[PDB]
This record gives structure tokens, sequence and C-alpha cells, in this order.
RNA sequence: UUUUUUUUUUUUGACAAAUUUUUUUUUUAAACUGG
RNA sequence: AAGGCAGCAGGCGCGCAAAUUACCCAAUCCUAAUUCAGGGAGGUAGUGACAAUAAAUAACGAUACAGGGCCCAUUCGGGUCUUGUAAUUGGAAUGAGUACAAUGUAAAUACCUUAACGAGGAACAAUUGGAGGGCAAGUCUGGUGCCAGCAGCCGCGGUAAUUCCAG
RNA sequence: GGGGGGAGUAUGGUCGCAAGGCUGAAACUUAAAGGAAUUGACGGAAGGGCACCACCAGGAGUGGAGCCUGCGGCUUAAUUUGA
């Protein structure tokens, strides 16, 4: 060929997916109170 | 051509520190030769000096101590002023606290320290540790 | 020694030489030929708007065997016409002929991307909204 | 363990324990990794956590045939559906994160 | 008496595209009275 | 017959690319015959994620399961040492905002004060990019099957994708 | 001299009834091109050995005929299939 490109299929994968949704969940602390979640979840030992 | 006798000087004597003597000859030798020599002496880079007397120009037999890492000579001999001279002790000096970096002013050749306290300034020459 | 003049009086020789040696740098000479302004397809600027003249399909080079879903387009206010990428999939439906895009460098300084020959632009904007909100529903095109 | 004592101990101190955990951050967790050790220096054989005698039996129907499928159940738990395939009848090592995320999608109370 | 001493070559063109990848684990052998 | 916004505000055009046809001489100063008049100089306000500074999005508590190692052990137990998962509850504090007032101001707006309201997961709910390497963070699951696409670079994708599209 | 190409090409000048020298770009394109050495593999390279799954000297043949036995092909409702 090597004259043209198929354009029929853009968007192929994108369509077929099984679209899911967002499952709903508690929101997570903002700010300095993140770090605090966040430098603990890494550093609890005892 | 010889360009500069200083810089053949310094480069026999740093040739021969490399190679574990304790005496060259230079020639030829000048004023210049005489009184770095003379800085390098009273700091105890090298020994005892004997100029030899031709009618042409002389020779030097310098007697070597170890002790000595590098002499060299900087070409060209830039101006230097007052303030720039910790701009070179700093580049070419292997630390603060030794090390002299010879030059050439109005009062006389002389290592860096002693300008500072004559406080004067001039041309450099060159360096040794 | 050393091959360059070493001498107090000779500073006119060492900055002749310099100035001499520059040019074969690759972006000072770009800087003192204005090459941005005259050769290349943007007229220097970051980006640049065009007019969509045809959907094009590019295979795209070895080792990787797709179709890379590009477009052609025909720039304002210079009339040039250049090839610009389409990003991520789908979009090449949100893009139209005659839709008036908005358009980018793609990244590399006037030079092509990845497996894509040929191509040195992509689309950000295309009927004046995003690629990015039509791409996540996040904006909807206006009917044209 | 979870803020008991953590900033209760940390009265004008503020370092006691502060080292730095195993450090994945998304491998899970150690609750077997003190017996990894145990079977790697005993020089016989150890049963690993037998069977699943009645929390196979019982909780298959009351997860699954309530409406469910196990290839929609192994989804929303995030693994494969060989794994709770194996955790029907028998015929598997059961470890505790994937029997938490089975309880806590489902609710039924077995553990 | 340095003394030893195998002489050789007709013809043989070609073989599509992509690929094969290796990380250093023990934080775990830590438990004792003061009468 | 009349004209010259590269003055202020605004419009068209051009473009990747840039604000209100607002209020006032009260400050800074200027001019005049001059203390008084005049000043789109200048100042005030509107638009303004150009840059820059400071720093909300929560704080104290109470309450529980499920393991694993070792020790002693009857086997039913503790008695430490650690691993994860939350999940139900309580009184306290506050400004973001709505605003009497006063203050601010040429007059206002806003700030700084301050009566009265103003927090329980449904909100008063933080995003932007990433998770093979460079480069910090998944060899978890579903879809696709060198297609769609990703990918600054090396590379990924041809039916078990740590790299695409998703949770 | 300043990554590999484009290219010692284009344009202008110059040396000119010649070939052609000298001077000498850019657009565009590209993720390597390259240097030295290492271990294999290969050589219509060399040297030293070795093998009737190699030859030499030979024997018994097979290939030719009929059959029966696997394979391909064709046929078939199917002529199950691997190699």
């Amino acid at each position: 060929a090597k004259v043209h490109g198929s354009l029929a299929r853009a968007g192929k994968v994108k369509s077929q997916t099984p679209k899911v949704e967002k499952t709903e969940k508690p929101k997570k602390p903002k700010g300095r109170a993140y770090k605090r979640l966040l430098y603990t979840r890494r550093f609890v030992n005892v | 051509t010889r360009s500069s006798v200083l810089a053949d000087a310094l480069n026999a004597i740093n040739n021969a520190e490399k190679t574990g003597k304790r005496q060259v000859l230079i020639r030829p030798s000048s004023k210049v030769i005489i009184k770095f020599l003379q800085v390098m002496q009273k700091h105890g880079y090298i020994g005892e000096f004997e100029y030899i007397d031709d009618h042409r120009s002389g020779k030097i037999v310098v007697q070597l101590n170890g002790r000595l890492n590098k002499c060299g000579v900087i070409s060209p001999r830039f101006n230097v002023k007052i303030g720039d001279i910790e701009k070179w002790t700093a580049n070419l000096l292997p630390a603060r606290q030794f090390g002299y970096v010879i030059l050439t002013t109005s009062a006389g050749i002389m290592d860096h320290e002693e300008a500072r306290r004559k406080h004067v300034s001039g041309k450099i020459l060159g360096f040794v540790y | 020694g050393k091959g360059k003049p070493r001498g107090l009086n000779s500073a006119r020789k060492l900055r002749v030489h310099r100035r001499n040696n520059r040019w074969a740098e690759n972006n000072y000479k770009k800087r003192l030929l204005g090459t941005a302004f005259k050769s290349s397809p943007f007229g220097g600027s970051s980006h640049a708007k065009g007019i969509v003249l045809e959907k094009l399909g590019i295979e795209s080079k070895q080792p990787n065997s797709a179709i890379r879903k590009c477009v052609r387009v025909q720039l304002i206010k210079n009339g040039k016409k250049v090839t610009a990428f389409v990003p991520n999939d789908g979009c090449l439906n949100f893009v139209d002929e005659n839709d008036e895009v908005l358009l980018a460098g793609f990244g590399r300084k006037g030079k092509a991307k990845g497996d894509i020959p040929g191509v040195r632009f992509k689309v950000v904007k295309v009927s004046g909204v995003s690629l990015l909100a039509l791409w996540k529903e996040k904006k909807e095109k206006p009917r044209s | 363990r979870s803020q008991g004592q953590i900033n209760a101990a940390r009265r004008q101190g503020l370092v006691v324990s502060v080292d730095k955990k195993y450090g994945s951050t998304n491998t899970r967790g150690d609750n077997e990794g003190q017996r990894l050790t145990k079977v790697d220096r005993e020089t016989d054989i150890v049963k690993p956590k037998k069977l699943d005698p009645n929390v196979g039996r019982a909780i298959s129907r009351a997860r699954t045939d309530k409406k469910m499928s196990q290839k929609d159940l192994a989804t929303k738990i995030n693994e494969k559906p060989t794994v709770v395939n194996d955790y029907e009848a028998a015929r598997a090592i059961p470890n505790q994160q994937v029997l938490s995320k089975l309880e806590r999608a489902l609710g039924v109370k077995l553990r």
C-alpha cells in the first residue's frame, strides 16, 4: 500500500471498555493532616 | 628559541624532584632566577645553590632536599591587583595554609604573603609548594 | 604550547578566534541567523492556530506497527502546511475538517518524536475548547 | 499501636519508635512474615494452615448464591477467578488480606 | 664438509518483518525477678 | 467644510499573546493674575492564578476484631512482641460566609475590630500529574490483542500487558 | 574540529574556449554513527590431529521390476492425528 492509513477504528478500545463507576469512599484529610496520615502510616512499628 | 629562562629553570628543578635527584644544573641564569631561588630558599623549599660564573650568562647548580612538590611559572606575567591575589592563591595552591605565589612588585620579587603585609601588588611569576 | 596564543597583548586574536568557532554551535547559529523567523513553520512562537485540511494516517516506524491518526493543518499567520499529531484515542473523532485547531511544539524543539515519522507538532485545542476536556467529557465541542 | 499511646507517650520527648517500616508501600502486609522464618529454619515439613472446613462450605453459598458469580466476586476483591475457586470448598492456604477482602465485600462474619 | 631444503592451480548466486533481560531476602531467637 | 487616540477609557484588525467608554482632586506635585481655579498628570475602585508574601480544608478522646513468631502448656490457656483492618460515639474550638454598628475613605468597596447566625461525613467534600528504568510509587484485577493507544529517551502492545483503556 | 547525514551539494565570488580546484551554506532528516579491545561463531584463512553416521581399496547392496509398509497428494460422510 504505502499511500494511506485506515482511520476507521479510531477509539476502538476506549469505546469497548466495560466501564465501572468509582465506588464512593470516605474522604481523606487534606493539608497538614494528610502529612500526619502519611508520615505515621510509613512509621507504624511501635 | 628560548622565550623565558625562568620557565626552563623551573622545569629543570621540577623534573629532578620527580626522578629523585638531589641536584640540578640550570643554564642560563638571570637576576629573576636568582631572586626566585632566593624566595624558595628562605622558605626552606630548596637547599644551597651555587652560581657558576661563565663569561656568557652563568649557570646555577641547586641542591634539592626533597619536600618540593611543584615549582611552576605563570606565563604571561598577568597584572594582579591587590584584591586579585586571593583569586590566584585559591586557584593554584593546594591549601589555604601553606604554599606561596611569587609576584613581582615595585618593592621587589616576593611571595604573596609578605606582599600583603607590605601592601603591594604587581605581576605574577609563579608558585611553589 | 597548547596551540593558542598566550601573550598579554593578544586579546584580539583570542576574541576573534572564539567568535569564528562559535558558529559550530547549533543554537548560537540559529540565534544569529534568525532561522526561527525565516525558516521555522511557527514564526519563532510556542503556538500557532491553523485550519484542518485532511485527516492523515501515518505508519509508525520500526519496531512499531500502528497507525498514528494525525491531521494536516494550514496556519493562519503564515499559510504554511504542517502535519500535527492528534493525541490519545478518540480525538480524531473530535477533530474534523475546518475546525480551526491550536497547535504546539511536540516536545523536542523542532524534531520528530517517537515512532511517528515527520511530524513535529500536536493539536492542543480544537474549536477553541481543549482536547483534554473533550477526551474526559468535561466540556462539549461547539455545534459547527 | 494506633493512637492509643503514640501521642500520649510523645510528651515532650518526640523520639521513641520513629524508625522506618519495612518499606513496600504497595506490596501486601507482613502477617505471615514471622512464619516465613520458622518454615525456613525448621528442617522438617510443617503443615501450612491446612484447610477451610466450614468457612468454605457455608460462606460460598451466603456470598455467591445470593446474587453474584465468582467472576464478579473476584473482580470486586481484585483477585484472579481461580483464587475464589479454591476458596470455595477446599484446596487453599488462606492468607489474611484475601480473606479480609472476602469478608468486607460480602458481609458474612466468618474468619 | 653453514648439510639438511614438500614447484601448482575450474565453477560455488541467494536466504523478507518483530523478538530472548536476573532483583538481595532476617526487621525474628527478644523475655526476667529479689524474697 | 473639517481631520491626526505611539494621552485616558473604548472599538475594529492582527494575532500564541494583554483590563473599565467607572469615581475624585482628598494625598504627590505642576501651572496660572494665583492660599480658592484647573490637572484621564496623579490617586481610588472594577477586571486580573503575570509574578511575590503569609497559610484553612480539622483537634482532642472513648470503643474492636483477625492473625503470626516465641515462651512457658493441660491440649482447652495465657504473656509478651509485632502485624493489618476500621467503626461505631462524645463533648470542645474556629473562620469561609451572611451581617447591627463603628472604623476606614473626597465618598464608598475591602482590610483590621465586632453584636446576631454560621460543622458531623450529605458535607463548608483539593487538585494536578504519575506507579518498567532514569525517577518516589502495584509483577493487583477487568478489557484489548503490533489493533486502539502510550512513550521527552530507552521501550510497551501479536490472547496470562508491572507501560494502552479502566477500577 | 564541535553527533551522523543532507554535502564538499546549492548560491555568489575567484582561478576560466577543459576537466575541474579554492572559498562554501541552509531547509529538511536522524538515536546513534564511530574508536580500541574482549569472548564466541564463522572463513572459498593457516598449522596439528581424528571419524566406514568421511573418503581411499573393496564387499553387500538400495535407486530399475512385482508386492506390503509408512509419508505426501487426490478423493471422501469420515478417509482422526503428531513428527
